[PDB]
């Protein structure tokens, strides 16, 4: 289905066409990446995380990273950290580019999904620029970023953020004082606020109810406690003030980037202890310890203590984690990965009651379900 | 970059001064020539009382 | 006085392009009427232009040519007769054609850019490149001792 | 700090009451997205010309690998394996032998791209930019075995694509 | 460039000028110049009949003016 | 000539094949967010020529974009046996090519290719926007190199 | 006369087919994009080469399908909307009608039965519930269209198509009766199947409604069908409102106007297909129910007696 | 007859587009292919089980309401009789007895989707 927002089997016990029981068999992605994890050093599980979820790049092993090196008691540079929340920021609306215009698509409307496509590519275009590769940069690693920005990347990073406010505008032209976009969303699908948590929502879930927590502001990461903003909080935990407060969260975003554009502090790119990040390539062809340490890093990978650690960071969705625990040898024991769509499609069932087909077809894209990372 | 007359179609239909700034674009950008960098070295590439043992 | 500009524009594009049969020719198989200055022109004919003043990414372009080692492709195209030393300027990976300087020459990059071969002959094929590891005892050659 | 979203109750002014009932009865907001949809009609398409024009790159793009080598010609790959040995998914497959002078390189070097991540991490794992991540995105083709290579073909991709990575790891080289 | 719109109008509206003028033009056609006379009521359709028997050739469309009587 | 009304005949066939080819909704995993990344104003899927439409019933060439499993198989086959012929599949990226990243995964059919016939395979993990449009080309090219009605002429 | 007639269906059909391009084209350029344009110049080729590719396409007949019911359906659907240009009063109209629109309604009726039997005769869960939300759906347009319908001709006199050019001679009509063509506008909208009514479609929701099992030929048949359907109640609205002078010896001119009026006013028909998302058939029979009954009986009761308000009845012939 | 040759041109063109689309384009039915579609899965079987609605009681009250809207089709020629006074008592009478069932449709719930 083009509503299925991808690969899932939603079997509908229905009669008419009001659903009674909407049992969502998962799965039909699986690839048992956490199995996979076993077996890869954590160098070689960096790629992992960056296809949990096809939404949200390097906001993943940003999660990946801070449970390693947090775990190694090493922090990253300071400028690192910078790097790593303006780019989330920018993942944040990577996101949230398709997490409402995909929503219109399965809504109806299209339009509003080719608006901001274009937008997106263009966080698409800096992605190349600075990365390897468009979508799976392999970017942040433990202990840093891989390598510094490209020279004028961050003025086109200011120029697009000057141009983006003004087509959240669009979209929220389009949709948010339409009535035909509100009564198709307002109202439809609801939760109280003590099922809210009880069912492990988060994110925009526990927000769009009124749920007055965010992991940015409660327990911050990173340099996130430096930089100032507001997180929109619902009313209602209805389908429409969860788009709401999606619309908002892009504007906030957009103040982070620019908060970040302007602080950003000269230095290094990763940690300077050569043990956990590899030397720089003219050291690695000039210095013996930079040349065994890069080769020894690059054949058995940095020795992480045994443990184990739970860090989460607010993802897009939600409260994407990973419960890393190592074994003290060079490579991860086991690795599980905290999936905020996986709460949020457990949760479905109960969302859908007393509503139509065409209703549920709004909720699961209310909770942007990405079956790489409902499914793992 | 186009009429003045549908500029105005534009900037009346949507209510709003686009044409200061468009979604497309244009010699606005950093040009693609960079000179070579000069990264910097490390807080601990410092060449004495640098013992692995208190790092 | 703007709206016959740009038809002038139009009659313009007509006389720029070669006439009507250059226009004609680009219409109908370059998809497009635009005119750039001739940034440069390869050996293998394709024919490259470049307009600083259209918005980005339709900045520099192509127009392919009509042959290509025998493999005659003034209709059909790909994105593959780019040559070496001008792909990486169509992509705007710099601002420099290779025309003012040319990439440094050795002996061993290939005289003749080719394309995707998948389909031809020329295809490849995998293939072992090793040699045989376990070579069996040849038998005697003489006959019963 | 937090900022409500979506409360702001009416006024139930004549001059209030009578704008909802006009946007209600007369479809005034509705239009308002029907109105911009039409200025944004007149802007001209954000669309390239494939494969007569191609969108933009950067030097530190990552595509299909090419073995390079030395100006003399001697082929950089000096079978450290390290490359093998960081491949994510596995995709190298490396042996050696020392055969008669200085250019003991590869028995196999296979790059399996259907198996292959394109991560890049061969790249700055090789100490001597041997294999190298190529600028070429366009290498498709109709059969399963032609999607992997040789260690020829690399040889051959770094002698076919050898000017755009030369120039590519001469203006990244310090960023790396 | 919305002017490349205009090419898909200008055949699809000539494509709707056919059957406009040419339900006209057999109209005149089969009628000889005059348009096609409807007759909506019997007064009308007791008509046609007594045109197509007046004229002698059993066409309604042809008319015999003052110079038929004498 | 008998060959060259047969040829003619063929030329009209396969160029409203290739210029009205349909490719399916079907997505799967990382590649299928970029697929439709190209069908973004950047790239204009629509402006080659084709249109997405849903049902088997309803498209031409499926393009295959995402892991391949063992759960999603049986209804792959199902769907892709379901298209009336002609019917063309083409393999995004690294994982639908053949295995992918996890190739060696116990829940990962090792190719795309083990279940349902191909046509191209395009490369890239994820392959980009370009990449890919090229291999919608192509299989223009493809279509365009038949003889289908002519090979029955000789038959 | 059959000449007459070729000239009449003919042409529609190219016309549908230069539909699909300029629904593909001004779409994306109302989108970013730049709509076909690689097949011939300006993709005004395209129309044709997606006419013989469909009908190249193998044709289907699912196994679980009523034979004879699935394909009498695709015949009624493109039948009714090609024989649907026959009585419009385009200036000289083919077949004078007393009750031209009773003939525009009845059949109009009859439309949505091919698009009603197709869900069943496909025998599947996706093309079931599509049918059945095309009863829903002319549940609601039906019960209040022939209101409308009865409202704007009620000062053109009679049924008689031919009498709206009449009728509305001096000014446009819509300035009389500009709340009845608000009802009008989107009502037919609510019946052509258009995408803030395209239920029975219904992309994303069910896959593709009463079209699941239809491939190739049929669908070449039903693309017509509904293409050919929005264009003729276009025209039909185009006559209904905003008819044009016409002069007896230069009836050309008349053509002219008429053919932008219905031109223009099909524009809008893919205008409101970019920008609006999707009625639920839950608020399609809810509102047009809820407050477009109600509403159009009032002003039905105001435009009866208002002819008697000013002695200005109408005369019959 | 001239409605009758154009309703008989019509109904014939079309039996040609379904005639050549039927056996010009080759042939090939494998079963899987012909098999009913369930989004890529097999169906629970049935298409055929009791599909029932939840707006039953609208459905009839549109019976009463098209049929009674026949009964007001005549009035582009009411209007033109001697005795538009009874007339135009009569014709409002059916509007607001339409009215009537309507709102007593409406209050008692009625419209809303029953559930
Ligand atoms: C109402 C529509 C009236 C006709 C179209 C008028 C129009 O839009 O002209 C373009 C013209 C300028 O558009 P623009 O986007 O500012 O042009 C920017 C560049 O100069 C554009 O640069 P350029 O290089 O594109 O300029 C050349 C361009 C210029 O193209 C034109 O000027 C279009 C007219 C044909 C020449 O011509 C072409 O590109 C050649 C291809 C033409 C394709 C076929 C066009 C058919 C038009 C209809 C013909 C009759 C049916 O439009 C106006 O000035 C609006 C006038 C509105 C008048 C309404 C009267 C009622
Ligand atoms: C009223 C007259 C009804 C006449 C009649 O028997 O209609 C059966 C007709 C077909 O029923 P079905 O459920 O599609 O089953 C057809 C085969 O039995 C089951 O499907 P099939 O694939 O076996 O259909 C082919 C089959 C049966 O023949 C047909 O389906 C050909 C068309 C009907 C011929 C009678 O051919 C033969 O048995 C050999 C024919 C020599 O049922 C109808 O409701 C059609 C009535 C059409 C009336 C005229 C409309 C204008
Ligand atoms: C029922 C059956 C009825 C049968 C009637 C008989 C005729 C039916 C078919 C008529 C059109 C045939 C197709 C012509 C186009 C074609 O195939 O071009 C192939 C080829 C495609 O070439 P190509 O493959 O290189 O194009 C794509 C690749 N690029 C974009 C890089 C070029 O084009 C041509 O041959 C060029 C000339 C085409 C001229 C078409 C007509 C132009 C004028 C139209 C006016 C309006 C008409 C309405
Ligand atoms: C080329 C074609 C050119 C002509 C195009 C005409 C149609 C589109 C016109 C522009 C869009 C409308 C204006 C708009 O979107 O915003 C301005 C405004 C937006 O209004 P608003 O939603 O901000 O509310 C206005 C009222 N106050 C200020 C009190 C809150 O448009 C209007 O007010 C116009 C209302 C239109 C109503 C439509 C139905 C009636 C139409 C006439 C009878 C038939
Ligand atoms: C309006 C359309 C005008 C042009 C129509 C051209 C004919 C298209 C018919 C459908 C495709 C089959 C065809 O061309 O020949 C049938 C022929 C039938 O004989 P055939 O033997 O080639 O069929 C294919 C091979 N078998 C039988 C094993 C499946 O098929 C082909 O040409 C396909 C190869
Ligand atoms: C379905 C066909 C419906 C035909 C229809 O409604 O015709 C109305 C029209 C209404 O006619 P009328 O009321 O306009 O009067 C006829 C005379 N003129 C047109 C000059 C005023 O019917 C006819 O014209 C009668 C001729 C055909 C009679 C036989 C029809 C058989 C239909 C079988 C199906
Ligand atoms: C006119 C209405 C035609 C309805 C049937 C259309 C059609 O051809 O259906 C396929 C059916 C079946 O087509 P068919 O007969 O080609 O299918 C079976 C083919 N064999 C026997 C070789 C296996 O048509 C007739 O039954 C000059
Ligand atoms: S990018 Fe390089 S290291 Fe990574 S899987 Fe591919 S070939 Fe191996
Ligand atoms: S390509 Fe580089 S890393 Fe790989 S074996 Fe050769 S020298 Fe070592
Ligand atoms: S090939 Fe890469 S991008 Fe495509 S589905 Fe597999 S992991 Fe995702």
């Amino acid at each position: 289905h083009p509503a299925a927002h991808g690969v899932l089997r939603l079997v509908m016990e229905l009669s008419g066409e009001m659903v009674r029981k909407c049992d969502p068999h998962i799965g039909l992605l699986h690839r048992g990446t956490e199995k996979l994890i076993e077996y890869k050093t954590y160098l070689q599980a960096l790629p992992y995380f960056d296809r949990l979820d096809y939404v949200s790049m390097m906001c993943n092993e940003q999660a990946y990273s801070l449970a390693v090196e947090k775990l190694l008691n090493i922090q990253p540079p300071p400028r690192a950290q910078w790097i790593r929340v303006l780019f989330g920021e920018i993942t944040r609306l990577l996101n949230h580019i398709m997490a409402v215009t995909t929503h219109a698509l399965d809504i109806g409307a299209m339009t509003p999904f080719f608006w901001m496509f274009e937008e997106r590519e263009k966080m698409f275009e800096f992605y190349e620029r600075v990365s390897g590769a468009r979508m799976h940069a392999a970017y942040i690693r433990p202990g840093g970023v891989h390598q510094d920005l490209p020279l004028g990347l961050l003025d086109d990073i200011y120029e697009f953020s000057k141009n983006f406010s003004f087509r959240i505008d669009e979209l929220e032209e389009m949709l948010t004082n339409n009535r035909i976009w509100r009564n198709r969303t307002v109202d439809i699908g609801v939760v109280t606020a003590e099922d809210a948590l009880n069912y492990g929502f988060s994110g925009v879930m526990l927000r769009g109810s009124g749920i007055q927590w965010d992991l940015r502001k409660t327990q911050p990461y990173d340099v996130y406690d430096q930089v100032e903003f507001d997180v929109p909080i619902g009313s209602r935990g209805d389908c429409y003030d969860r788009y709401l407060c999606r619309v908002e969260e892009m504007r906030q975003s957009l103040r982070i980037i620019s908060q970040c554009l302007n602080k950003m502090p000269p230095g290094e790119i990763k940690v300077d202890d050569a043990k956990v990040s590899p030397p720089k390539r003219a050291e690695m062809k000039t210095s013996m310890e930079s040349l065994i340490h890069h080769f020894k890093l690059y054949t058995e990978g940095y020795q992480v203590p045994p443990g184990a650690t739970y860090t989460a960071i607010e993802a897009p969705k939600g409260e994407f984690g990973v419960y890393l625990v190592s074994d003290g040898s060079s490579r991860p024991y086991r690795c599980k990965i905290k999936a905020p769509g996986f709460a949020h499609l457990a949760g479905l069932d109960k969302m859908s009651k007393g509503h139509m087909l065409a209703d549920v077809v709004a909720i699961i894209g209310t909770q942007d379900i990405v079956f790489g990372e409902v499914d793992r | 970059s186009a009429t003045r007359v549908i500029q105005l179609l534009r900037n009346w239909a949507s209510g709003r001064d686009l044409q200061a700034k468009l979604q497309l674009r244009y010699q606005e950008i950093s040009k693609r020539t960079q000179p070579p960098p000069k990264l910097p070295v490390g807080p601990s590439h410092k060449l004495s009382n640098n013992y692995y043992c208190t790092r | 006085m703007e709206l016959v500009q740009v038809l002038r524009r139009g009659l313009q594009q007509v006389s720029g392009h070669g006439g009507l049969r250059g226009y004609l020719r680009v219409l109908f198989r370059a998809n497009d009427v635009r005119v750039g200055t001739l940034v440069g022109e390869d050996k293998y004919g394709n024919k490259y232009y470049e307009d600083n003043k259209q918005f980005f990414g339709r900045h520099r372009w192509v127009i392919y040519t009509t042959e290509m080692n025998g493999r005659d492709t003034f209709w059909d195209v790909d994105g593959s007769m780019v040559p070496p030393e001008w792909h990486r300027w169509l992509h705007c990976m710099t601002d420099d054609p290779p025309t003012t300087k040319p990439p440094t020459a050795r002996k061993y990059i290939w005289t003749n850019h080719k394309f995707n071969v998948s389909g031809t002959p020329q295809q490849y094929v995998p293939y072992s490149t090793t040699r045989k590891k376990i070579q069996e005892w040849v038998p005697p050659s003489t006959p019963y001792k | 700090t937090y900022k409500f979203v979506n409360m702001r109750e009416p006024s139930m002014d004549m001059k209030s009451v009578t704008d909802r009932a006009a946007q209600t009865l007369l479809w005034t907001e509705l239009v308002r997205g029907l109105g911009m949809t039409l200025s944004y009609l007149f802007r001209e398409p954000a669309t390239i010309n494939y494969p007569f024009e191609k969108g933009p790159l950067s030097p530190r793009f990552r595509g299909e690998h090419a073995l390079r080598r030395y100006p003399s010609g001697e082929e950089r790959c000096i079978a450290c394996k390290l490359c093998e040995a960081v491949c994510p998914a596995q995709a190298i497959t490396i042996e050696a032998e020392p055969r008669a002078d200085g250019s003991r390189r590869t028995t196999r070097y296979d790059i399996d791209m259907t198996k292959c991540i394109y991560c890049g991490f061969c790249q700055e794992a090789c100490p001597v930019d041997a294999i190298v991540e190529g600028p070429n995105f366009e290498f498709s083709t109709e059969t399963h075995e032609e999607l992997l290579y040789n260690k020829e073909k690399l040889l051959n991709n770094g002698d076919k694509w050898e000017a755009e990575i030369a120039a590519n790891i001469q203006a990244d080289y310090l960023y790396r | 460039m919305w002017f490349e719109i205009l090419p898909g109008i200008a055949v699809m509206a000539a494509c709707l000028f056919i059957p406009g003028m040419a339900t006209a033009h057999i109209h005149k056609f089969t009628n000889g110049g005059k348009e096609k006379r409807v007759a909506h009521f019997s007064y009308q359709w007791n008509l046609m009949e007594r045109d197509r028997c007046i004229s002698g050739v059993n066409r309604y469309h042809v008319t015999k003016g003052l110079e038929n009587i004498d | 000539r008998g060959e060259y009304v047969v040829a003619k005949l063929d030329d009209l066939v396969n160029w409203a094949r290739r210029s009205s080819l349909w490719p399916m909704t079907f997505g799967l995993a990382c590649c299928a967010v970029e697929m439709m990344h190209m069908a973004a104003p950047r790239y204009d899927m629509d402006r080659f020529g084709v249109v997405f439409r849903a049902s088997p019933r309803q498209s031409d060439v499926m393009i295959v974009a995402g892991t391949l499993t063992n759960k999603m198989a049986p209804a792959l086959r199902k769907v892709y046996d379901q298209m009336p012929e002609p019917r063309y599949v083409v393999s995004m990226g690294s994982c639908a090519n053949g295995g992918g990243y996890y190739h060696y995964s116990y829940s990962v059919v090792r190719g795309c290719d083990r279940i349902v016939p191909v046509d191209i395979y395009v490369p890239g993990c994820p392959p980009t926007a370009e990449a890919l449009l090229y291999g919608i080309l192509q299989l223009q090219r493809k279509i365009k190199r038949e003889k289908r009605l002519r090979i029955w002429y000789r038959r | 006369f059959m000449i007459n007639i070729l000239s009449l269906i003919i042409p529609i059909l190219l016309a549908v087919a230069f539909l699909t391009l300029v629904e593909r084209k001004v779409l994306g350029y109302m989108q970013l994009r730049k709509g076909p344009n690689v097949v011939g110049p300006y993709g005004l080729l395209q129309p044709i080469a997606d006419a013989l590719k469909l009908v190249t396409k193998e044709p289907l007949r699912p196994g679980t399908s009523s034979i004879s019911m699935f394909i009498i359906a695709p015949i009624l659907g493109l039948s009714l909307a090609l024989t649907m240009w026959v009585p419009l009063p385009m200036p000289y109209p083919l077949i004078n009608m007393n009750l031209g629109v009773l003939f525009m309604l009845a059949m109009s009726s009859l439309a949505v039965y091919s698009i009603l039997w197709s869900g069943w005769a496909s025998n599947s869960k996706y093309a079931l519930i599509g049918a059945l939300r095309a009863v829903a759906q002319t549940i609601s347009y039906e019960v209040t269209l022939a209101i409308i319908l009865l409202s704007v001709l009620l000062m053109n006199g009679s049924y008689t198509l031919s009498t709206l050019i009449t009728t509305q001679e001096h000014i446009w009509m819509i300035f009389t009766s500009w709340p009845l063509a608000m009802m009008w506008f989107i009502s037919t909208l609510a019946e052509t199947n258009r995408a803030p009514f395209d239920l029975t479609e219904g992309e994303s929701e069910l896959v593709s409604g009463f079209n699941v099992e239809y491939a190739a030929g049929p669908f070449a048949m039903f693309f017509m069908a509904e293409y050919a359907n929005i264009i003729m109640m276009n025209a039909f609205t185009a006559i209904l409102f905003l008819g044009a002078s016409h002069d007896p010896h230069t009836p050309e001119l008349y053509t002219i106007n008429f053919v932008l009026k219905t031109l223009a006013l099909t524009i809008t028909f893919l205008w409101i297909r970019a920008s609006y998302p999707r009625f639920r058939y839950d608020q399609l029979m809810h509102l047009l129910w809820k407050s477009f009954l109600p509403l159009t009986l009032a002003l039905c009761m105001w435009h009866i007696s208002l002819p008697i308000m000013t002695a200005s009845i109408p005369p019959q012939s | 007859m001239n409605i009758m040759l154009t309703l008989l041109t019509n109904v014939t063109l079309a039996s040609l587009l379904v005639l050549i689309a039927f056996w010009l384009p080759q042939l090939n039915a494998y079963s899987e292919k012909t098999s009913p579609y369930e989004c890529g899965f097999d169906p629970m079987g049935s298409a055929r089980l009791p599909f029932s609605m939840k707006f039953f009681l609208v459905a009839i009250t549109f019976l009463l309401f098209d049929l009674e809207i026949a009964l007001l089709l005549p009035l582009p020629w009411a209007s033109q009789t001697n005795n538009l006074k009874t007339m135009l008592t009569m014709a409002l009478f059916l509007l607001i007895l339409l009215a009537a069932s309507l709102a007593y449709e409406w209050t008692q719930k009625g419209l809303e989707w029953a559930e």
